[PDB]
Order: structure tokens, then C-alpha cells, then sequence
């Protein structure tokens, strides 16, 4: 789908609005809070896996949000 | 007068020992200048022109599926071959199908199946590319003259359009009564057109990163074709379905429009419907002031009495709009007008319409000004009936810093190194700082092109989190990391 | 017969002592079941139908905005106000534009405009949901009775059909010269119709996961309306635009039937348009042979001559199809067949088509028979003018006991606890690790739902390195990390 | 878009090949590659930033690997 | 000398070099400006008008429901539909019920429900907005001219009334036979009538805070709202029962206009009747004394006796009023008045009333003075017939030097750091307090802005204790807490 | 309701007398009163929990009259 390839991060931005800035601004925040909700078993293992490999809390906590946002 | 009301209005002042400013003109913002013994001048960039622009390719967005056709070959007998899997109207896949006996076949296995369909485009969109020297720019300069229908007025001819095309970049613009403003803008540099694609869909049209256009993985037929025969990677748009291995079937995928929408979120929006005209985008310019006069600077001043007709009104920048209307005699006039304390001991703020004068008599005259933070009088005229009103500013120095630090910011987030071009004098700390901003502007560029905000907020705290743990090093990656988290809350994608 | 020619096809031996067997059914698989004495039969699911669907949810994939009305206010002043606010057809939204002398304005500043347009589907796809009660799944049992034309034949007679309905536990077939076949099935455990939803878009149907259905972002109806108008979230299908805070415009999102298709990519296509017809799933049955008899149990041995009237094929799962003709007289009897080693000593080789009798002279049989590893002689008839067939069969019982192994496992890997049940007499350790398999599919279940293939293969090989670098532990971790890889190569998204 | 919420991981799945089982398969690792065939620069970058935060290489090689897979999902 | 009697009164003494004084009028208090060479004047802001609201908001006080209808929807087939759900006039809500065979359901489970009802409003309540230039102060200045009826008298024409708006700084009055005052005004921080709205409710009305009033739990209309049906926040005014999970039903709220009278507690009331009229608020004032002459200097001294007609009378401040008539010849003329000790040589008081004239003989004068504390003596006219009149005057200057620094303590929690100009003439020190008050008024308004007087005292003792158990730090805070104890004690709520 | 948000501490107090000032004023107080008189068992409670809270008696005293007074707020 071209969908997956939205034109974001190109460098072209203006002080113009662009097309669906408003919207498409949280959509894939509100899209990975809806899969959370609805998958906590795989948050449930992201959290312990990203507690195993991860030393640092800071390395468990990146791990857990990579993990959480990488599974929608 | 035009820039009053504005909300993205920008003051620039002062010009250089060659009488000149650097400007950068914004769609949908617009520049207030004024030097020393210069007239203030209102710019706004209101049209940029694409022209003569070559189709780059269409891409298919709708298509039909006609014309099915099968062949089987039997188990061990390798792929069968239709006449339609050479014919490039047709999208074809192959196959495995069971055979046996039950099929009409003597061994028993995977058979090879082949599946074509012809292609038929029902709705395409068209990305064109513009070259660069095809550009008109035009700018509308409209002088600070007071008079009555002008705040804020773009429907009407007050000011002066000038148009600016990559030829022809240098051009000056008559002011009647103020002299001649030249501009010498590099429209070159605004916008790389080279890189851009005006991408037009069923009646809206975007432009549109040329590399991304090209990497849309929908059918495209070069933009020479005429015939629609020839799409090139149909199967985007197509899918095989052989559910049980048993039967291969070719459906056409829906209308792509909704998801091209889907795929054109951070990119602006343009009109391709009455010519190719884009409202985004900047222009930088060098406003060369050294014709430009102040109209009426002969004047005697006004000594009659003047009414006030329209009420003292505060814009979003801190600045006042008033007007006033002269009843005495001595028409055309200057009009005596400051902004005083309460007796009139100290001047506290400035004109931003420098010189007002009163061309006729029953003509009312709008007066800009800037009044300082707090209680000033706008003293009108001069006594007997001089007009004394009472204004307060709400808010701070210390606060419209902070507000010019970030519109600062803003403005070399939205321009990058070319914010360093906006008020620029040609100093040489302008031109080390621009020449930086170029080099970090590179390296930041590029690692993080193709990224969202998201992505830009969380790469922005786990770089911040790295400095704030590891002196030199330290300060240098809180600095990208507090730059970053900046930059991603203020893009808009 | 009609098994012959399929590639997923298995093969069940074996009844309980109850002269009972547990199969499961798969759409685009086929079973064939053998029991000593007992004729083998072939065991297809056709065909599943819904009946009496209930609209659960419209979507709307594509509108059409019309009436566009604006309305502003003066800044601080408060909300515009458009009569069309009150109508629930409008989509509307409050922004803000500048305002000031310009605009018609006393006043400078953010001032409110709300812009509504009348929304208005045209087309939608709908969600409707089926009770377990109204399901109705065709079985199409053919014997090997050798009939000429009976080998991998789909399309004649030759099979009964009988309908499985949750109305009746027992459904009962009268096979001619078979007895009666006693099918005690479970169409309530098959898919799971209250937790999915047939999903009808243009001319194509899918089903669905229903939560999945109902967090779709496009505006929706619920199937209880009959308006069509009252649409819930039509800002999912529209976008507003206030490029510069200059003015409000709207516009309709493009057709989302393409990214609908998108959307659908791991759901599974169904029928719709005559019907609601369901070509997937599976159906778990107990299939009772004790009314079951050998067809010519009671006939004697041919003595005549036979002559091969097509050629020994092999099947893709090792057996072997021949046709043969009797010449000799005495029909109907019983063909003397038997795979033999080369000394003619053992005998090495099961029929598959078991008793094959000669019905008419004239009519050709057909023999499936599945031969030993390596070389053998497939006898037909008694002496003299017995057919002494020789036969090479390639492979390897190790090699076939790992194919084994792969297709219960990947049985597993679709049907979960349900493939416990298969080949199952009842057994004990059969429902100790079907119940095992409950609780770890359950856990499972709950820990990679939603997660993609890719998804499932990183995880895989994370888990399997923490048990890697790990006691108990280190087996389970490998052991998990394992099967979860696995089923990510199994899975088909 | 319901583009970016298929049908993927809801345990429907028989047998039966699913509606875009082909495309559906390699499109994502194919979106991925091509992504950073297109941004080299943030691969370096998320490449640097995964060998500082992790302190061993399994965990630097699976921030590298989310970090990259995450970019092009995350527009 | 409308001021006698206004228990709420202040004596400015003093003009600067400028012969200016600095005065803030509030309403219901008065202020009397004294100074060596000029006449005793009377000043009272007596009237604040709006001019112009426009409605804000209006919001829904009472209201009723009609039209009542339901849907049922039976399980797992979604949401019932109602068609008034399109219709925003209509409050309407989701539910579930049990449904089952007996409710007409072939499943059993919680079924959809929705209820609808018409909202009409009964009673709503306006709040407008007014423009700080439609503000119009009229200020009564009223001179101490010994007038017979002009003490406390409020509803005669003794004074002059002035109109003071932002359209002039200057208001100039002329005091037939005193001359003229000029005054220049601050109408523009009076009160941030931009902060403020005139909530208007069945008859009566109150100036509210904006935020306040537009954070009312109310339903709502935009003040640009012409149709009067299209309420927000509906709900706030009706309940949904579904007590037993087998009925929905909706009911409207009682009138809210009680309720209403609770949350303006700490609110000013006004007059929104028949013009917006404020009688609450300050005006600062510059009071420009060189057009102020005495009357009658150019009278001889009275020469004939003088009778007492309204005895002495101490006010609240410690002055005294007497009204005397002329029994002699010669008027118009001077009345002799000065307050002596008991041997008449030294001079213990001053006149308020200054230059007291007799201006027909018949009329009676009322004079003020200010004895000195303890005994005085009045020496009213010259011998023969020379009135001494015995006064005696309790307190000291200890107990007035007090109360004086509590009304001046009083001053500052009323009007901030706008008190600092109530008597200024322009000192440093009075402009360094009111640029430190300011500051440490801004860091208080926001911190115990919303907190009622009792969390006020509650915090005054938890940072008097904090200050008094920590030595520069000690003093600091017991001194903050000192200040939020009192203002936690003067605060009205 | 709007009861519950008074007009209380918006800054825009004059010398003018407000609304229900003297009605208003002892309202809250009267209020918290009435409540400790018809529930004592919770005052009892609320100081138990302020003596094992609150290591200093300026401490225990202030989370028993704050306890004491949010108690009849929440409702
Ligand atoms: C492990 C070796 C198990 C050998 C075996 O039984 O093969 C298959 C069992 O395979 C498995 O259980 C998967 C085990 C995965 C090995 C790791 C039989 O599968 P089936 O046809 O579904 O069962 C019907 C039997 N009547
Ligand atoms: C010690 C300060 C005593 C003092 O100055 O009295 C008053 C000042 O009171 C204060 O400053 C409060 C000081 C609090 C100390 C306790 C005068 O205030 P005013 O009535 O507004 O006078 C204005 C000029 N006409
Ligand atoms: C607090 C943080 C706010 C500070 C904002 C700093 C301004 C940086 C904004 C900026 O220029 N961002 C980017 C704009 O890119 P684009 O407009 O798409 O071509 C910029 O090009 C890339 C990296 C930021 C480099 C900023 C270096 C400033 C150099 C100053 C020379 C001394
Ligand atoms: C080396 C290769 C590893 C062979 C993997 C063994 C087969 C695993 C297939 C399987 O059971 N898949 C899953 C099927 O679930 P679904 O189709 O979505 O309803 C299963 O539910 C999840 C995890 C597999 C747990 C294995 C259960 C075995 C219990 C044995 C008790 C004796
Ligand atoms: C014994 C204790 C009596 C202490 C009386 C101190 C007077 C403070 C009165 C006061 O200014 N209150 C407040 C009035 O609030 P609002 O009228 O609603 O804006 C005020 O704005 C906030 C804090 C008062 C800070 C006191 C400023 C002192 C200036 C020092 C310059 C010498
Ligand atoms: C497609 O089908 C139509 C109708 O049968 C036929 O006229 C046409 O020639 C076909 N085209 C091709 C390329 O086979
Ligand atoms: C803008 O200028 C034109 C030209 O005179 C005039 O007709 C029009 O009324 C002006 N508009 C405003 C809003 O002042
Ligand atoms: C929408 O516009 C059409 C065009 O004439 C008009 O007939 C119709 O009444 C409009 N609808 C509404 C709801 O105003
Ligand atoms: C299938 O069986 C039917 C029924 O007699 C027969 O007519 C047909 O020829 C058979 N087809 C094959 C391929 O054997
Ligand atoms: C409401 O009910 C009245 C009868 O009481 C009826 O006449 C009217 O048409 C109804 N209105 C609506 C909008 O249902
Ligand atoms: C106030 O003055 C008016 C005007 O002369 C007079 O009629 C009235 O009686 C006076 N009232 C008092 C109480 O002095």
C-alpha cells in the first residue's frame, strides 16, 4: 500500500499546513495505544523480555517501547 | 498596510551601509520593513507560478481486470506458457496446481498453472515536474501611505505587485509617492524544484518529493505514454489468489485514492486546476531601499484638530492600529503624533508608520505604532483639541524576548539556514553563522530524513540521556538532544 | 477415490474398540479413512454456509461532501454558529483564522470559524454476523469403490453429500453397497462465528475478526439503522485545512476500498454475493463405521485374466493408482491384488481400495495401493495370466517418518488443540496432550496475538537466545524460542 | 488508515490461503529495505546509538534492529 | 461636601510640582483632595456603564425534555438505532439491558439500548462581553462650597458629573466660581473587562470571571447562536437511569438557578437591566489643580453675628461639620472660622471647607473643619456676638496614626499595587513600591489564585510556621505568612 | 453541579461587598462541623492515620485537618 509510505520526513515542510497534518500528527500514537489495549499479552511479554536482555533500566525501558512499537 | 493582521508578521529594520536588507518572504506570512529615513514597507510573497510542466509519470490508482485466461501443463511437464505473458497489457502470475487423474491427467502432482489478466488504468493520477527556471514569483510591496482602506487589505490594488522569475530576479517596483524599492531575490534557492514532483490527483494536487513520487509502488507508465499499454509493475495493484491449490484466480485491488491520500500527509497541498500555482514555499530577497523616499517629508505639520474614527486597536504583535481624520485646514499636512507618558515628559514608543500625513482633508489616515509595555498616550495633533488616549500593553520586555527567541527558533526550524538570511546586513557573524547552520544542517539533514516527530522526540531524549551521562561530550550531545526534541515538536509530520 | 490427486491429503487407521474414529475435516484437504474390514472411505468438506446473517456494523469507504457553509466570529467574542451544527449529516469543525480591520473586524486577533459540509456515503461495506446455530456444512463421502471413473473425481456422483447442521448431532449417509456411514460432527467448534464477522465490501467478502471489525477507522452505521445518514466518526473520512489561519476548507478523504484490501491482507476471502459461503475451516467429526460393510465382501475370487488399462501412477503421498479390466468370467468378484517383495515370498504392500471386486466385465477398476520403499511386485489375478507389475517407489521410511512428524506438526500449527483429536481413538495420552496443549495454545495465544510473522521469528530468536545463554530454564526458553520460530515460518502473515 | 491495522495476528487462520498471503508476507521487510536503501544516515546513526546504549552485543544488535524497523513504521 | 457622611472617605492632601495629585476612586467610597491655595473638592466615581456587550455564552439553566423514544438492540448484533440520534436537539445515551426470550431476544446477554429525548430550554442565563473602550465612568466632583442642603447630599445636582472614557484622557469640568478641574484617568485598568463577563440570570446580574464562566457545568450556546436549539453539554442537565439493567430512562434536572446563586458567591453584583451599570471598581485618576480657584476671595470678612442652626457633628474621620446663619449685613462675605485653644493664641485646626462664604444672608452654611484631638474651641464670626463653641475631639495621634496605617493595609489588599497611587505625587519611593508590589503581587495572584480565605489562613500558618522553625529565611517567610494572614482575613471569600 | 465551582479567589474582589459574602463566608466551616459531629468514627480514624503518618505532631496535625477536610469534599 502506498499508505505505509506516507510523505513524512522529506524535508519539504513549509510554515504551510500540509495535507493531513492535524490528523495524521498522534494516528500512529492512537494506533499502538488501540494494539496495546486490545494485545497486553504481547505488552506483557515485551516488558519481561525488554527487563531480561536489558542491563540498564534505560536500555529495559527503550527495549519495551521499541518492542511495544514495532508489534502493531 | 497589507501585513496588519497578520498573526505570522515579521519585523525587520534597519538596512545595511548599501541601503540594503535581506528578507525572506513566506507564503502566508509577511514583512514589515523599515530603516531610519526610509518609509515602512509591507511584502508578502501572495503567488508562486509553476510553468510549462512535463509529466514525470502516471500512476495508476484504479484499474480493471478483463480478458482471464488459464493454462495448465501436467506434473514434471515444467511451466505453461500463454500468448498473454508477452503481451504487457496483461498482468500474469504462475502456479502450482494438484493434478491427477481427476484433472485429466496421467501423473500425478504439482502442475504448473498460469494466470493472465488484462490491465486497464480507470483512474490515474499524474506527477509533473516544473523546471526551475519556470518559476514566477510574485510579491506585493504596499507602503505604510495610512490611508483608509488598506489595514490589513488584499482585496484591493494598494499595493505594488512585482513578479520575480529566475531570469529576470533583479526587478524594482515604482511606489508612487515613496520612490523606487528595488529586489533582487534568488529564487533559485527557495525551493529545488529539481527535487519536487506537483503530484495532482482527481482535483487536488500536492508537491511532493520527487525520489518518494518515484518509489510509489503503484502501476506507472512513463510520462511519453499515450497509449496506457505498457504499466509497469501492474502486480501492485493485483492480487492472485490460488485458496487450495487447486484453481488460480486474479482479482484487481480497489481504488488507491484514499490510501494516496494516506501517503500524502506531510506534504503540502497546491492548486493544478487554473495552472500550476503554489501558495508554501519561501522567497529570499535583497530589498534595496536607496530610491525609496519618504512621501510628504516637505509637509508643514498639521495644526488643526483631528477626530478619531475608527478606535485605537492592538494587533497580535504588540503594535496599535488607529484612525484618525484631520478637521482643520493646511491639507496635505504632516500629522503630529507620539506616544508619551502621562505628562508628556518622555516619548515611549515609535511609528511604525513613519511620517503620517493627511493627503486630503476628509480622507481618515490609519496610523500603526508601537507602544511600550504598560501605560503610554497616543498624543494626536497638536493643541488646542489635541487628542490624548490612554492605552495599555499587557505583558513584558522580558516576555517579548522570549516570544522574539521563538519566533526566532521557529523560523530556522521552517527555513534552516536560510533564517539566517531574514534580517540579515551581510555582517560576518550572519555569514559564520549561516556557514555553520549549513554543516549542521547536513549531518542533521541526513540522519534524520524519512523520520517522524515520534521518531525525532524519542531519538531527541535517548540522545539527551546520553549527555546528561557522558563534560565536552556531554554539553555537545544535550545540545543535539535538546535541538532535536525541539525539532520534533515543531514539524508537523 | 475422490481423496486421489489431492496434496493434502491424510490418511486415518484405525477405528477404536467402538468401531469409532475422530477425524477433522478441512476445507481443501481430504481425509481418507481405512479400518480393517471395513471399506476405506474419502472424507471431503465442500462446502460451509451461513444462513440468516445479521448486520452487525455499516462502513462507509467512500463519501461525498456537499452543502460546504462557514461561518466566523470576531475574536474573543466566542464560538461561530452555523444552523448545520445541529444536523448530525454535517461534519464541522471549530478553527481559527486572524482576523482584524481587513476582515471586517474591530478587532485584531484569533477569531473562531467553523466550517460544515453535509456528509454522505456512497458506498459502504457491511459487517454481518452469524449464529453457530444457522451453520450448514456439506460433507461429500466417496468410497473406494474403484469405479473407472471415480479417482480424483469432484464433479460426479460418485460421493454422497450430506449436510452437517448443528440441528442434528448424528447425520447419517446410506452408501450404496457400503451400508450406512454414521458422521457425528461438531459444528460449534469449528470457527468460532461469535467471535468473527462476514465482511462484505464491493462484489468481495472476507471473514473477519470481529473486534478487529469494530476498531475500524471509517465512519460507521450500526446494522440496526435504516436512515443510512447518521454516520459515527465521519472525520476519519474527512480532512479540514487551515493552511495559513486564513480560512477553513474541507474535503473528503479519497475511496478507502483499496486500503480496506490492505487492511483485509490476513483475513481469508469467503463468498457473498448468492449465499454466504465459507470455503475454509475445518470441521472435527466422529465417523462410525460399525453399519459399514465390505461392497462384494461376499463375492468370489476372479479367476480369470486381467489386462492394465492404466498405467501404475504414483500419488504425492506414495501410493499407487492402477486400472485394471477383468476378461475372464464369474462377475461380480473379488480381484486377487497383492504387493509383493521380489522373491514373491512376503508380502509388502497394504491396498488402499480395499476388497476391489469387478462389478461388470467390461467396466475397468481402479486400484490404489500403497507399495513398500524400494522395489516390489504388484500382482493381479491368479495363475495363469496373473500380471506380475513391477514397481520402484523411492524414499525411505525415515524419510517418510519426518515428513510425518512436519505434517502433524504443521496441523498443529492450524488447528491447535483441534489436531489432538485427528486421528484419535480416544486414547488417553491423546486428551493428556490435547489438554496440555489447551493450556499452553491458551498462553501462547494470549502472549503473540496481533503480532506479525516477522514479529513471531524476532521474538523467536530473542527467547531462544536467553535460553541459550542460561538449567530448566535454558531448555524452555530454547524449547519456546523454538516452536515460536516455528510457527512464525508457518504462519502465513 | 485501516491500511495500517490489517488483519494480521487475530488467529483466524486455516489452512486456506489468506487474501494477500503473498504480498503480505515480504511487503514490510521489503518497505524496510527500501527505506534504508533511501535514509543510509539514519542507519549509521541508529547504528552509533545502539552500540552506546547497549552493553552487550545482544542488546546492541536488537536496538539497532528495532530502532530501524521502528523508523519507517513510526511515519 | 458630599463626601461627609461616607464612612469609606479619604483626605488627599497635596499637589506635586506639577500641581497634580494622583487619586484612585472606587465605588462607594469618596475621596476629599485638599491643597494650600485651592478649593476643597469632593470626588466619587458614581457610576460604571458598559456600553455594547456582545453575548459571549448563553447557558441553560432549566430545561425540559419531550419526545421520549428508545431502541433496543439484542446481543452481539451492535448498537440500536434511533433517528432523533441525527437530531442534536435530542439528549441521547447508550446503554445495556438484559435481553432474553422474554424481552423478544433469541439470545440471552446484555443488548444495546439507547434513549432519546428533546432538550428544550425553559430559563437560560447571558453572559456578554463589553470592549474596555465602552466603558463610560461618571464621577461627580463636588466642592466644598458651604451650601446649605449639600452634606451627604447624594441626590441633588451640587456637583458636577463627569463622563470619564478611554476616548479622552483629559476630562475637564468647570466648578461655577471655582475655576476648572482637569482630570486624566485610567478607564483602560480600572478592571480587564477583557478578563470579565457580565452574567446576566432572570433579573439580576454579575461581573464573573471569563475563565470562570466559560468552565460553567452547564449546557451552552455561542453567544453567535440564532436558532437557540443546538445546546452543548446537554448532558450536564439530564440523568440516564438504568437501574436494574432493564430500562433506560431519562430525566430532565431541576432549575439550576439556585444552584447558580451558590457558584456567584464570591461574585460582584450588577445591573444589566436597562444598561449595563457597574457600581463596583476603582478609576485612578491625575487630578490637575491649576485652573482651581477659591470663591469669594475678593469678599470682605462678615461682619454680624452668626447663629448656630445645626449643632457641631463629628463625622467618622474626626472632623466636624456646623451650620451657621448670618444674621448680619454685607453678604456676600466671608464667614470667620478658626479652631483656637482656649486663649485663642494659637491655631489648633484647619478648615475643610476653606474660604467658607456666606452667599445670601437667609442661607445657612455648613462648614467642616478638623479640630485637633482633645479640646478646641470653633470661633465662629468676630465680636460682638463672636460664637465659641467647646469641642472635644477623643483619641490621639498614636490611635489615628494606626488606623491610618490599617486603612492604607486595607487599600493594598482592595486595589494591589494600584493603591500606591491613591495620594501619589510622583516620588521614587512611591515608584519603587509599586514596581516592587507588582512583582511580589504577581508571584502571589498566581499562586493562591482559586483558593478560598480559610485555605488562605491555612497556608499563612503552615509558612509562618515554616518561617518561624527555620534567620534570613525566618524572617522572610514569617513575614509572607504574616501578609497571606491577612489577606486570608480581608479577603470577602 | 455549579455549586461546587464558586466564584471564590478569581482576583476581581472590589471593597464593593460580593455576593453571598457574609452568607459564603462560614458556609465551608459550618459545613466540615456539621460533618465531624454525624461522623466521628472517620475524625478518629483520619487522626489515628495523621499520628502514624506524620513523624512531627506540625505534620501529624496537618494531615489530620487536611484528612478531616477532604473527607466531606470528595463526596
Ligand atoms: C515426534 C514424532 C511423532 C511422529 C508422529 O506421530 O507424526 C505426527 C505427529 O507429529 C507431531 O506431533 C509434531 C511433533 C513435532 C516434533 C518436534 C502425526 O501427526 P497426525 O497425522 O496429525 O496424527 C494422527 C495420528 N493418527
Ligand atoms: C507604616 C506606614 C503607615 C502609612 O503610611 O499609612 C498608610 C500606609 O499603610 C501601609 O503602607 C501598610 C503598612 C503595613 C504596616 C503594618 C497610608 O496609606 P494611604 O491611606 O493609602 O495613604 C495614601 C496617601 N494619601
Ligand atoms: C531550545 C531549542 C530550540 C532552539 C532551536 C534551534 C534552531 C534549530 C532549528 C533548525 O534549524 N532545524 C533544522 C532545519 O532544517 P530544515 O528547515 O528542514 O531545512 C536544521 O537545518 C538542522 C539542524 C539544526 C541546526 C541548528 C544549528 C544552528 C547553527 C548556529 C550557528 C552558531
Ligand atoms: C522444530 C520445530 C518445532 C515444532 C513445533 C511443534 C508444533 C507446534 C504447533 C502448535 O501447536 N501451534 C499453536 C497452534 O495454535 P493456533 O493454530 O493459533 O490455534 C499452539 O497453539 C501454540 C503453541 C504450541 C504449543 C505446543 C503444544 C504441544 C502440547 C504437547 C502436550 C503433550
Ligand atoms: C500586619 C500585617 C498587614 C500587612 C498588610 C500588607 C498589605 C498587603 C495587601 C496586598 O497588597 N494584597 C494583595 C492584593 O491582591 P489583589 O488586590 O486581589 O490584586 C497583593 O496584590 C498581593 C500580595 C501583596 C504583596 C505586598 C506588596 C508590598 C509592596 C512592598 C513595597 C514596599
Ligand atoms: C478480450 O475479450 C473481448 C471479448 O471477448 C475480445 O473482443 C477481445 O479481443 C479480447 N482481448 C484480448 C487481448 O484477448
Ligand atoms: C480594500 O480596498 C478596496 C479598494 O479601495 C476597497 O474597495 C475595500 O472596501 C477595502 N476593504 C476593506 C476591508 O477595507
Ligand atoms: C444542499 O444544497 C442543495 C442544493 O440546492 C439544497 O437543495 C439543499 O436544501 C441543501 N441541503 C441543506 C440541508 O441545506
Ligand atoms: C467424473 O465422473 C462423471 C460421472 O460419471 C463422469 O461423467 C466424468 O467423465 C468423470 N470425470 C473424470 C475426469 O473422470
Ligand atoms: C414531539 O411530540 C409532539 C406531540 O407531543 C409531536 O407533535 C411532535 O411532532 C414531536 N416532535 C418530534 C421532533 O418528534
Ligand atoms: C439635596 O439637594 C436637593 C437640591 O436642592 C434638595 O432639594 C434636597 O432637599 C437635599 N436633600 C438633603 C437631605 O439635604
Amino acid at each position: 500500500s502506498v499508505a505505509l509510505v506516507p510523505h513524512v520526513g522529506m524535508g519539504l515542510e513549509t510554515r504551510t499546513e500540509t495535507w493531513m497534518s492535524s490528523e495524521g500528527a498522534w494516528k500512529h500514537a492512537q494506533r499502538i495505544e488501540t494494539w496495546v489495549l486490545r494485545h497486553p499479552g504481547f505488552t506483557i511479554m515485551a516488558a519481561i523480555l525488554a527487563y531480561t536482555i536489558g542491563t540498564t533500566y534505560f536500555q529495559r525501558v527503550l527495549i519495551f517501547i521499541l518492542l511495544t512499537a514495532v508489534a502493531p | 498596510m497589507r501585513c496588519i493582521g497578520i498573526s505570522n508578521r515579521d519585523f525587520v529594520e534597519g538596512v545595511s551601509g548599501g541601503s540594503w536588507v535581506d528578507i525572506v518572504l513566506e507564503h502566508g506570512s509577511c514583512v514589515t520593513t523599515m530603516a531610519k529615513n526610509k518609509p515602512t514597507l509591507d511584502f508578502e510573497l501572495i503567488k508562486t507560478e509553476a510553468k510549462h510542466p512535463a509529466t514525470l509519470r502516471k500512476y495508476c490508482i484504479e484499474a480493471k481486470l478483463t480478458n482471464t485466461t488459464t493454462a495448465s501443463r501436467c506434473p514434471t511437464q515444467g511451466e505453461p506458457s500463454l500468448n498473454e505473458e508477452q503481451d504487457k497489457r496483461f498482468v500474469c502470475k504462475h502456479s502450482m496446481v494438484d493434478r491427477g487423474w481427476g484433472n485429466g491427467c496421467g501423473l500425478f502432482g504439482k502442475g504448473g498453472i498460469v494466470t493472465c489478466a488484462m490491465f486497464t488504468c480507470k483512474k490515474n493520477m499524474e506527477g509533473k515536474v516544473v523546471q526551475p527556471e519556470n518559476l514566477e514569483y510574485t510579491i506585493v510591496i504596499t507602503p505604510h501611505s495610512g490611508e483608509e482602506n488598506a489595514v490589513g487589505n488584499d482585496t484591493g490594488k494598494h499595493g505594488k505587485e512585482i513578479k520575480v522569475t529566475p531570469q529576470s530576479s533583479i526587478t524594482e517596483a515604482e511606489l508612487t509617492g515613496y520612490g523606487t524599492v528595488t529586489m533582487e531575490c534568488s529564487p533559485r534557492t527557495g525551493l529545488d524544484f529539481n527535487e519536487m514532483v506537483l503530484l495532482q490527483m482527481e482535483n487536488k494536487a500536492w508537491l511532493v518529493h520527487r525520489q518518494w513520487f518515484l518509489d510509489l509502488p503503484l502501476p506507472w507508465l512513463p510520462g511519453a505514454d499515450t497509449q496506457g499499454s505498457n504499466w509497469i509493475q501492474k502486480e501492485t495493484l493485483v492480487t492472485f489468489k490460488n485458496p487450495h491449490a487447486k484453481k488460480q484466480d486474479v482479482v484487481v485491488l480497489g481504488s488507491q485514492e484514499g490510501a494516496m491520500h494516506t501517503a500524502l500527509t506531510g506534504a503540502t497541498e497546491i492548486q493544478m486546476s487554473s495552472g500550476n500555482l503554489l501558495f508554501t514555499g519561501h522567497l529570499k530577497c535583497r530589498l534595496r531601499m536607496d530610491k525609496l523616499q519618504l512621501k510628504g517629508m516637505s509637509y508643514s505639520m498639521c495644526t488643526g484638530k483631528f477626530k478619531v474614527v475608527k478606535e485605537i486597536a492592538e494587533t497580535q504583535h504588540g503594535t496599535i492600529v488607529i484612525r484618525v481624520q484631520y478637521e482643520g485646514d493646511g491639507s496635505p499636512c504632516k500629522i503630529p503624533f507620539e506616544i508619551m507618558d502621562l505628562e508628556k515628559r518622555h516619548v515611549l514608543g515609535r511609528l511604525i508608520t513613519v511620517n503620517p500625513i493627511v493627503t486630503e482633508k476628509d480622507s481618515p489616515v490609519n496610523i500603526e505604532a508601537e507602544p511600550p509595555f504598560g501605560d503610554s498616550y497616543i498624543i494626536i495633533g497638536v493643541e488646542p483639541g489635541q487628542l490624548k488616549l490612554s492605552w495599555f500593553k499587557k505583558g513584558s520586555s522580558i516576555g517579548q524576548m522570549f516570544e522574539t527567541t521563538m519566533r526566532g527558533a521557529k523560523r530556522m526550524a521552517i527555513l534552516g539556514d536560510t533564517a539566517w538570511d531574514f534580517g540579515s546586513l551581510g555582517g560576518v557573524f550572519t555569514s559564520i553563522g549561516k556557514a555553520l547552520h549549513q554543516v549542521f544542517g547536513a549531518i542533521y539533514g541526513a540522519a534524520f530524513s524519512g523520520v517522524s516527530w515520534t521518531m525525532k522526540i524519542l531519538i531527541g531524549v535517548v540522545i539527551t540521556w546520553i549527555g546528561m551521562n557522558s563534560t565536552s561530550l556531554s554539553v555537545s550531545l544535550v545540545l543535539v538532544g535538546v535541538v532535536t526534541l525541539y525539532l520534533g515538536v515543531m514539524v508537523q509530520a
